[PDB]
């Protein structure tokens, strides 16, 4: 969740908000020990619920979502209908565990490309024309995160433009991401440059991958 | 003597205006049948499977002509190669279906196969059914018989299933065309037909369009 007042702008300035819940358990193995373990169910619970507590008048937020790669656990099925049934009006969102699990009204893969499928086991990122009619598939399909605009790239942004435009249930995505995050560090004139992982001594770190 | 009149046209060719020759005459084959008073009318084969295809029941239903009586006898007997793998035997009469009751004049019979080969254009297996109309000491009246393929053809999660697997149809369309005879079809040009299709991989064809 964001700070307070991102949201009154964007009900203002008018920007469509996915509000997110502040879980995510990336580094755990495997991604969902803590997501399926009943014992971390009040704590994901209260990262949820007060979420929706405190952002659930804003006209900007539309969906909400149980966090970001935590894998599937059994947590994320009793969050994700305890806002179904305290919150109707806002569709629930969830990309954890191959993007098209019972805790998710909307298929929202990250980087899964437009014609070529990555048969991933258990967690595939198939090609997201062939993802919408996988047999018995109804949902829409909006990419939680795509295009990774990494340095010199978003090559072949065009491509799923052209997609989306096509495909009625293709209904876009959410680029990563906006802003470089990169910190001010100062040379022995007082100049400014640009800094990333490890220039702070930190260690073990991963370079460049913030920005 | 039999005399036949054969029109070019008729109301019939305005259901019949498929993309290619249009030509006329008796073009298939001409054939007599003889057949008892009391008879074989009808009868429908019909294969059932449980979940994994190991059990099948194979269901018949038989149904008569002529006067009906108590002594009548259908018995359905299948058959893989000279070996007789199930038989049904049941006099007429039908179960109940309305206020009015049954069909005196049908039959359904019912044979349980363990383990049936099943028919795909991958392996054709092919049991022999016989339908035999007789009476109750077993005097033969007549017999029908059909090839009998075990498969089941389902659509299930919007997928197209035999066999419970999901089919890739390699087909083609096929009129029945002759470049010297037309629209009359033999044995020796179907046989052709179905070998090249086959060396050429394909697994199904489409009765374009009759
Ligand atoms: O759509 C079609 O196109 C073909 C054109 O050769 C042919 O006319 C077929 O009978 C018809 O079904
Ligand atoms: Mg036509
Ligand atoms: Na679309
Ligand atoms: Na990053």
């Amino acid at each position: 969740p964001n700070h307070p007042l991102w949201y009154t702008l964007c009900d203002r300035y008018g920007l469509y908000v996915v509000d997110e819940a502040n879980i995510e358990t990336h580094g755990m193995v495997p991604m969902n020990r803590l997501t399926d373990d009943p014992r971390w169910l009040p704590a994901m619970s209260e990262r949820v619920t007060r979420m929706v507590q405190r952002d659930r008048n804003h006209p900007s937020v539309i969906i909400w979502s149980l966090g970001t790669e935590s894998g599937h656990g059994a947590n994320h099925d009793a969050l994700y209908r305890w806002i179904k049934s305290v919150d109707p009006s806002r569709p629930v969102q969830y990309e954890g565990g191959g993007a098209d699990t019972t805790a998710t009204d909307i298929i929202c893969p990250m980087y899964a490309r437009v014609d070529e499928d990555q048969p991933f086991p258990a967690v595939p990122k198939w090609s997201i024309k062939k993802w919408l009619s996988l047999p018995g598939e109804t949902r829409p399909l909006i990419l939680c995160e795509y295009a990774h605009a990494m340095g010199n790239s978003l090559g072949g942004f065009a491509k799923y433009w052209q997609a989306f435009r096509q495909y009625p249930r293709l209904q876009g995505g959410f680029v990563w991401d906006w802003v470089d995050q990169s910190l001010i560090k100062y040379d022995e004139n007082g100049n400014p440059w640009s800094a990333y992982g490890g220039d702070f001594g930190d260690t073990p770190n991963d370079r460049q991958f913030c920005m | 003597r039999l005399a036949v009149m054969v029109l070019r046209w008729s109301d019939g060719s305005y259901l019949e205006d498929q993309d290619m020759w249009r030509m006329s005459g008796i073009f298939r084959d001409v054939s007599l049948l003889h057949k008892p008073t009391t008879q074989i009318s009808d009868f429908h084969v019909a294969t059932r499977f449980n979940d994994d295809f190991s059990r099948a029941v194979l269901e018949a239903e038989v149904q008569m002509c002529g006067e009906l009586r108590d002594y009548l006898r259908v018995t359905v007997s299948l058959w893989q190669g000279e070996t007789q793998v199930a038989s049904g035997t049941a006099p007429f009469g039908g179960e109940i279906i309305d206020e009015r009751g049954g069909y005196a004049d049908r039959v359904t019979l019912r044979l349980n196969v363990e383990n049936p080969k099943l028919w795909s254009a991958e392996i054709p297996n092919l049991y022999r059914a016989v339908v035999e109309l007789h009476t109750a000491d077993g005097t033969l009246i007549e017999a029908e018989a059909c090839d009998v393929g075990f498969r089941e053809v389902r659509i299930e999660n919007g997928l197209l299933l035999l066999n419970g697997k999901p089919l890739l149809i390699r087909g083609v369309n096929r009129h029945e065309h002759h470049p010297l005879h037309g629209q009359v079809m033999d044995e020796q040009t179907m046989v052709q037909d179905i070998l090249l299709m086959k060396q050429n991989n394909f697994n199904a064809v489409r009765c374009s369009h009759y």
